[PDB]
């Protein structure tokens, strides 16, 4: 039904600009103020600007006043955030959100509707295949027991990449783990999964990474250390 | 600004069981408070507004309750679509958010396998070092890594990941990576991940000693 | 004074 649509965002550099907008779908946006709220990755929510319905009043948290500017463009029923002066710190997925609904005998509005969030991400890396390296079963593995074996997919930029098994054959067990950004600013992470250790000697394990920014494409056999 | 606290941090439940979560404002803010759901990789989805008001298309299993600065979201008979995040929000000055609770999937307790890899030959010719410690498939959540590198406890230089509870198990699974240079890497033979969890009877170290198969 | 709070939509 009723949604509303964003786009803008993408990767920035410290103290450089980037314009969001937002449009509605299944109704007139220029009817309604309009908020931004941004998530950064792993927090909560953070409300960041409002601009009446025509353009009037704008308001801004404290923390974006004097570098965020929001207007609207009630032609085209499009809202903007022009966003200036970027720190790491505005690193969020950005949400266009309506206020479009409200309690019996009130005049103060609950936000309805939300946009899918547009990305921002202030960072000054570039775009980098990452290196894949195994994680070797251990030479120790319970005889008759489980072994765990892996890859690690270290320093690229941006997100995200992904990685199967086996091309897709191998499902059970495994645990692709969410990327963790270093102090880099490249990002990195591991895939694992748990076998059977007897397995170890005739299975092939071989984890499938894509890293499509750099067009990186990486099949890494991992096997048991030679020593 | 008007601080919004949300209790508890996690809520664990299992399906038809009466989920009841809390949330306070430091100061009143009248009814103007709403209750939103969140599951990964998707926007916040309002569930209540004006403190009890249930928004459209939302099951009459979640109610809100309260005024001034004390608020309740009850989901009664809790199904497994309902494990997720949920903020409370007050909109009578300026807007802010509570910090979350999540509703995560009750079980019992599963002792984590835990399994250490050295960093392989190839990553050591490029001048760095990655130690990974995996915590495999355990429940509750709470677990506590620590790395030794030849008994000298190691603080501010790993970095942990861990999984979306598991559809299947409702386990979680960790990750914990130390990374060092290359160079003191090669200085140090016992590299040691020991893991604290409530299964366990007491901690569990996996090693190795550099060099060694 | 504007309350930043009340309706921003058209009525």
């Amino acid at each position: 039904q009723v949604q509303l649509v964003e786009s803008g965002g993408g990767v920035v550099q410290p103290g450089r600009s980037l314009r969001l907008s937002c449009a509605a779908s299944g109704f007139t946006l220029s009817n309604y103020g309009v908020h931004w709220v941004r998530q950064a990755p792993g927090t909560g929510l953070e409300w960041v600007a409002l601009i009446w319905y025509d353009g009037s009043n704008k308001f801004y948290a404290d923390s974006v006043k004097g570098r965020f500017t929001i207007s609207r463009d009630n032609s085209m029923d499009i809202v903007y955030l022009q966003m200036n002066n970027l720190r790491a710190e505005d690193t969020a997925l950005y949400y266009c959100v309506r206020p479009g609904i409200a309690a019996a005998g009130s005049n103060y509005y609950a936000m309805d509707v939300w946009g899918q969030g547009t990305a921002v991400t202030v960072s000054s890396a570039s775009t980098k295949g990452p290196s894949v390296f195994p994680l070797a079963p251990s030479s120790k593995s319970t005889s008759g027991g489980t072994a765990a074996l892996g890859c690690l997919v270290k320093d690229y930029f941006p997100e995200p990449v992904t990685v199967s098994w086996n091309s897709g054959a191998l499902t059970s067990g495994v645990h692709t783990f969410p990327a963790v950004l270093q102090s880099s600013g490249l990002y990195s992470l591991s895939s694992v999964v748990t076998v059977p250790s007897s397995s170890l000697g005739t299975q092939t394990y071989i984890c499938n990474v894509n890293h499509k920014p750099s067009n990186t494409k990486v099949d890494k056999k991992v096997e048991p250390k030679s020593c | 600004e008007i601080v919004m606290t949300q209790s508890p941090a996690t809520l664990s439940m299992s399906p038809g069981e009466r989920a009841t979560l809390s949330c306070r404002a430091s100061q009143s803010v009248g009814s103007d408070l709403a209750w939103f759901q969140q599951k990964p990789g998707q926007a916040p989805r309002l569930l209540i507004y004006g403190a009890f008001t249930r928004a459209t298309g939302i099951p009459a299993r979640f109610s809100g309750s309260g005024s001034g600065s004390e608020f309740t979201l009850t989901i009664s008979s809790l199904q497994s679509e309902d494990f997720a995040v949920y903020y409370c929000q007050q909109y009578n000055r300026w807007w802010t958010f509570g910090q979350g609770t999540k509703v995560e999937m009750k079980r019992t307790v599963a002792a984590p396998s835990v399994f250490i890899f050295p960093p392989s030959d190839e990553q050591l010719k490029s001048g760095t070092a990655s130690v990974v410690c995996l915590l495999n498939n355990f429940y509750p959540r709470e677990a506590k890594v620590q790395w030794k590198v030849d008994n000298a406890l190691q603080s501010g230089n790993s970095q942990e990941s861990v999984t979306e509870q598991d559809s299947k198990d409702s386990t979680y699974s960790l990750s914990s990576t130390l990374t060092l240079s290359k160079a003191d890497y090669e200085k140090h033979k016992v590299y040691a991940c020991e893991v604290t969890h409530q299964g366990l009877s007491s901690p569990v170290t996996k090693s190795f000693n550099r060099g060694e198969c | 004074n504007v309350d930043p709070n009340a309706n921003p939509n058209v009525d």
